[PDB]
């Protein structure tokens, strides 16, 4: 064919978009060849049944609350030192420049 | 377990005059502070070389009608060098000139606008131009829990009569009110 | 006669309750049964247990089948 | 050798001046916190890291080295942030917050409530 | 802006390393290459077959988890599916339901005025999630199209009631359902 | 609620119960292609400028033998 | 300075007022309430499950991203653990929907600048996409389908093997349409060194998703806050050097095949199991169970009348939307409603972009900036 020539046109590894439906489509969705029974369960909970123990939900610890005056906030200020590390962490992250045809041999993913 | 760094850092070194509650949660970090500083402790912030917050994501209003301070003004905002997130959180009354923050992040006129008209909370500096959201002349500021969610004056039609009008609100089958609700 | 003349319109074709009471009981032979029809899903109307010692028929609260004893 | 090619983004611009710069930079805002501020936290903090981050600048004097060992992005982000620094300091300064009057409550809040660990959370940097 | 000019120099400074280099790119932007590559793909898909579905003759392809059209199914029996417990008007989430029932004169409940103003209506499926019987449903036409307001306010059940017209194919894909949902 | 629902049929306990058929078949279906990759093979400098150039050469000749055959 | 106007392709419903001189657009302002609902407002007067379709509404191209972070959301705040199957396919549909909106935006900005045939033929993909959709659960657009705790219903058999034929046709379909447009001249001298961005404004104005990581700052959710099974799923996050139109465009290119890379990896390890839930009291039981169990039917009832409660705590959600971070700030307490859910699309970031970003232009380019910046007035008002 006369474009062929360069392109994605003139790769073999070049698909087209046109799925034949034997193809793309040989099974409609809604009489299958199969019967799936979806698990709805584990086995454990289907014959133990035990809800808080799973309902760890609602089993939060209470909120703490406390208050600070002068004399708390003096000694938490004098005891309270730096250190040359751990201040925080910083989070860097740079460029790379990588090609395109790497990975899997520009394949798997 | 994902910013607890920046956060000790940041109250164990802050000028402890200005700051009012700390909640090291694991939903999310709270600095509640007191609406005449809140310009001062963000300028910090954003600017310290360790804890640079830099981007303000959201600037959002909460509404308790139940409280003697009415509203609840909450700044979420993240700090992209050192992946950490918290939210300063400030209480806000009826009519109380609050700082606005567009001086350091200019990406709050179009949110502090949004919380002024969907709320009424004002805004002392520049950021508080006219509404956006809502269309035009409103009558009230439809976001708080007396608003209804119908409106007031909502119905608006054409009139061949002139062309076309807004009058009260006439609307037919009334919202229902659903109660669901459950005691144990 | 009310209820079918509130909902259905046509008056034409037999409305629901008639067919219902068109379809006769079932006799089945021992003292308790369960309604759904031929599937347990795709078909609903879940397990309706219903006692059967009256000599009158027990209506099932969904799809009324009316449900009889056989023998004494 | 290597000068620099770009520092990859685009606000930043490279400079050669990296080492003298960061001296300048660090003697100036050492000096600025030694005199002017009370010796408190955010001084007592700005003096260590800043004291030490001109400590190791002026030792390493490569700045390849010194990006590699200090342990932070670029020369020109850090660069950056000591001016931005500075900068604080000067309002800092200008509207001197120190010192606690009295009558004062900082409620420390806490709860632990337990979130599962299929939700975004910034995960902490290794 | 003086760094750009610095930095045009070097990237002339790099492509120009030798002649073919130059000219290589010099008469690649003087014929048009990229242009011509450009229009040979497309007479390639001129070419090339087309979609064009062909509407009125071949429609698309759907799936039998579809919502359109609502129904309200019965029994084999003739008799009525749904039984009033107000659950799909609960859920509805633009509470498009209207629904009121009474007992009937041979005892069994059912449900005297039930109508969806099928525009408030928004379809999101719920509905047949609700139904503890199945009663609603939706079935896979999407044709009414009315010209009147009116209509796609479906009336008191009774147009509901017509779904049954469908009775057979909602049947087929109820089936293909009843395994995983 | 879920023993003969999910399999009635045989197992003597709860394991071993059900059959899903739910994903993928043992393989992956393939390695598939995600870089780009346009290939560049038509003629590139030299072949394309001869081209023009003798081509405009050669009409011109030919325009030059027409001209005298009009004249 | 004139005072020009813009009310227009169908690129959404926006009003552009610019003050203009000569052909340079020296201030541009949009206005931007010509199409607003009062969606919290109607979440606040609405529930949990009730509201999920307004968080499908919202960002009407990626209409799935939104129902997966609004999920997050409330997880989040109600320690409910979710199955391996249902992260993996939640993943699978979260990077569909990325591409769905890759194609749209990409397209419909070179309608904007000219071009017609990548419009056509990105549509194409997008029906074989939403036919995805519709057979898994629901119609094309707007499938609620990912509740809170998993997904509503499984999804049927072969619907894998579709999704590799697609998969290798979609490798295909990118390779012709980036040959169309990336070396085009007219492309290239329309589209380069228009509307560039600094880091450190990108940043101030707050910018998220591709248009952050279009000028340099390498960062994304999916990297950073990786919610989800993401580590499992190495993929690349492509970054641009110097923040402009062009550079945003080839970023939206490899970000369309790294998604392919993750919509490959899923069905190579989707972990064949339950969906969505153990507990029968954060998601309903499934039909069998309703009709033949009895507090089965105690708890879908309860489930489908009042929902599920959540506790009194407030929360931050943050997704990876594909255009940005898509946030949902939730302050329930006790009670089965939702107490102020607030949206923060990252539209208003954006627009508030476009206006400084559009100085010193012409007309053509600020339509070229409109494109590039992927706008739904949708999600930018709600
Ligand atoms: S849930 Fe089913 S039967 Fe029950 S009230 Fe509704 S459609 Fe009618
Ligand atoms: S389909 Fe949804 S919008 Fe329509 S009434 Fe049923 S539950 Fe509500
Ligand atoms: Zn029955």
């Amino acid at each position: 064919k006369p474009w062929e020539i360069t392109g994605p046109c003139a790769d073999p590894e070049y698909r087209s978009a046109v799925p034949l439906a034997t193809e793309y489509r040989l099974q409609c969705p809604a009489t299958t060849k199969e019967k799936p029974c979806i698990p709805n369960s584990l086995p454990e909970t289907v014959y133990d049944i035990k809800y808080f123990s799973r309902d760890q939900r609602r089993n939060r610890p209470p909120i703490r609350r406390t208050v600070l005056k002068k004399a708390d906030v003096e000694k938490l200020a004098k005891e309270q030192t730096f250190a040359v590390s751990d201040f925080p962490p910083v989070y860097l992250n740079s460029a790379v420049e990588e090609d395109i045809n790497a990975i899997g041999g520009g394949y798997q993913g | 377990m994902d910013n607890q760094s920046i956060f000790k850092y940041s109250w164990e070194t802050l000028p402890k005059k200005w700051v009012k509650k700390m909640e090291r949660s694991e939903h999310g970090n709270r600095f509640d502070t007191k609406t005449d500083y809140l310009f001062q402790l963000l300028c910090f912030l954003k600017l310290h070389t360790y804890t640079r917050v830099q981007v303000l994501i959201d600037i959002c209003g909460v509404d308790y009608p139940s409280r003697k301070r009415r509203f609840e003004v909450v700044y979420n905002l993240l700090s992209t060098r050192y992946n950490s997130r918290i939210r300063v959180q400030t209480s806000a009354d009826e009519v109380t000139r609050i700082s606005s923050v567009v001086s350091l992040f200019p990406s709050a006129g179009w949110w502090e606008r949004e919380v002024w008209d969907m709320f009424g909370v004002s805004s002392i500096n520049h950021p508080d131009l006219r509404r956006i959201l809502t269309d035009y002349g409103f009558e009230g500021h439809p976001l708080r829990k007396d608003f209804p969610l119908s409106g007031y004056v909502e119905v608006r039609y054409d009139d061949p009569e002139k062309r076309v009008v807004s009058e009260p609100i006439e609307m037919t089958q009334e919202f229902r009110y659903f109660d669901f609700a459950s005691p144990w | 006669s009310n209820h079918t003349a509130k909902w259905m319109q046509d008056t034409s074709k037999k409305s629901p309750m008639e067919l219902i009471n068109e379809v006769p009981p079932i006799k089945v032979e021992g003292r308790i049964v369960a309604c759904e029809g031929d599937t347990n899903p795709a078909l609903g109307h879940p397990i309706e247990f219903i006692c059967l010692d009256l000599p009158e028929p027990a209506v099932c609260k969904y799809c009324g089948l009316r449900y009889v004893q056989d023998h004494h | 050798a290597k000068v620099k090619a770009s520092t990859g983004i685009v606000g930043l611009e490279v400079v050669p001046n990296a080492r003298e710069v960061l001296i300048g930079l660090y003697s100036k805002t050492l000096k600025e916190i030694q005199k002017v501020p009370e010796d408190e936290g955010y001084r007592k903090a700005v003096e260590s890291f800043t004291k030490h981050r001109l400590s190791v600048c002026k030792e390493e004097e490569d700045w390849e080295a010194i990006e590699k060992r200090l342990g932070c992005g670029q020369v020109e982000e850090l660069i950056e942030e000591a001016q931005d620094e500075l900068k604080l300091i000067s309002y800092m300064i200008e509207w001197d917050p120190w010192g606690v009057p009295d009558d004062y409550e900082c409620e420390v809040i806490e709860n632990d409530a337990p979130v599962p660990k299929h939700v975004p959370l910034h995960r902490p940097p290794p | 802006t003086k760094l750009e000019d610095e930095q045009r120099e070097q990237l002339a400074k790099e492509i120009s390393k030798d002649w073919s280099s130059v000219f290589e790119r010099s008469i690649n932007t003087l014929f048009l290459t990229e242009m011509v590559r450009g229009l040979m793909l497309t007479l390639k898909y001129f070419f090339e077959t087309k979609v064009t579905i062909n509407y009125p003759f071949e429609k698309g392809p759907l799936s039998p988890r579809f919502r359109g059209e609502h129904a309200l199914r019965r029994y084999p029996t003739g008799e009525e599916r749904c039984i009033a417990c107000k659950l799909c008007e609960a859920i509805c989430p633009a509470q498009a339901i209207t629904i009121e029932a009474e007992e009937r004169e041979d005892g069994s409940r059912r449900t005297t005025r039930y109508d969806i103003d099928m525009t408030k209506c928004i379809y999101c499926g719920f509905c047949q999630e609700a139904c503890p019987v199945d009663a609603i449903v939706e079935g896979p036409n999407f044709e009414f199209a009315t010209e009147t307001h009116e209509e796609l306010l479906y009336d008191k059940e009774k147009l509901l009631e017509n779904g049954d017209r469908w009775e057979t194919e909602i049947a087929e894909n109820l089936r293909s359902e009843s395994l995983y949902r | 609620t879920e023993a003969y629902i999910r399999n009635k049929p045989g197992m003597v306990s709860v394991k071993d119960m059900p059959v899903l058929q739910d994903g993928p078949p043992p393989g992956g279906f393939a390695p598939v292609r995600f870089a780009r990759r346009i290939p560049n093979k038509g003629p590139s400098a030299v072949a394309i400028f001869l081209a023009a150039f003798g081509t405009f050469s050669w009409g011109m000749y030919q325009v030059g033998q027409g001209n005298k055959i009009r004249r | 300075n004139f005072t020009s106007n813009f009310g227009p392709a169908a690129h959404g419903v926006l009003r552009s007022v610019l003050e203009m001189n000569g052909e340079v657009v020296e201030r541009a302002e949009p206005h931007i309430g010509l199409l607003h609902r009062g969606t919290e407002k109607l979440i606040e007067y609405k529930t949990y499950l009730q509201a999920l379709p307004y968080f499908d509404r919202l960002d009407y191209v990626s209409t799935m991203a939104q129902e997966h972070a609004y999920s997050l959301a409330v997880e989040r705040l109600l320690n409910c653990e979710v199955p391996l199957r249902a992260q993996y396919i939640r993943v699978l549909f979260c990077e569909i929907t990325r591409i769905l909106n890759h194609l749209l935006a990409l397209t419909t900005h070179a309608m904007d600048v000219g071009a017609s045939t990548p419009s056509l033929w990105a549509f194409e993909e997008r029906e074989k996409l939403l036919e995805f959709y519709e057979r898994v659960s629901g119609a094309r657009m707007h499938a609620s389908f990912i509740r809170p705790g998993g997904v509503a219903q499984d999804l049927p058999l072969g619907l894998c093997r579709d999704i590799d034929s697609f998969t290798q046709q979609f490798a295909s379909r990118i390779d012709e349409l980036e040959e169309m447009l990336t070396g085009n001249r007219i492309w290239k001298q329309r589209l380069v060194d228009i509307g560039t961005v600094t880091a450190q404004q990108a940043k101030d104005w707050g910018f998220s998703g591709v248009m952050l990581r279009g000028p340099g700052v390498c960062w994304d959710l999916r990297r950073a806050a990786p919610y989800d099974v993401y580590d499992q799923l190495d993929f690349d996050v492509p970054v641009g050097t110097r923040g402009d139109c062009y550079d945003r465009y080839c970023i939206r290119i490899e970000e369309m095949r790294q998604s392919m890379r993750i919509i490959w990896q899923c069905p190579n390890k989707i972990p064949s199991g339950m969906i969505k839930a153990d507990d029968r009291k954060l998601c309903p039981p499934s039909r069998c169970r309703m009709k033949l169990s009895m507090e089965s039917s105690i708890h879908h009832f309860e489930l489908y009348t009042e929902g599920f409660s959540v506790p009194a705590p407030s929360t931050y959600t943050a997704v990876e939307a594909p255009k940005g971070e898509f946030g949902v700030f939730l302050v329930s307490n006790g009670s089965n409603r939702p107490y102020r859910c607030k949206i923060r699309a990252p539209g208003f970031a954006h627009l508030q972009g476009l206006d400084f970003m559009s100085k010193h232009h012409m007309l053509a380019d600020v339509v070229t900036i409109i494109g590039t910046q992927d706008i739904v007035s949708g999600e930018v008002d709600r």
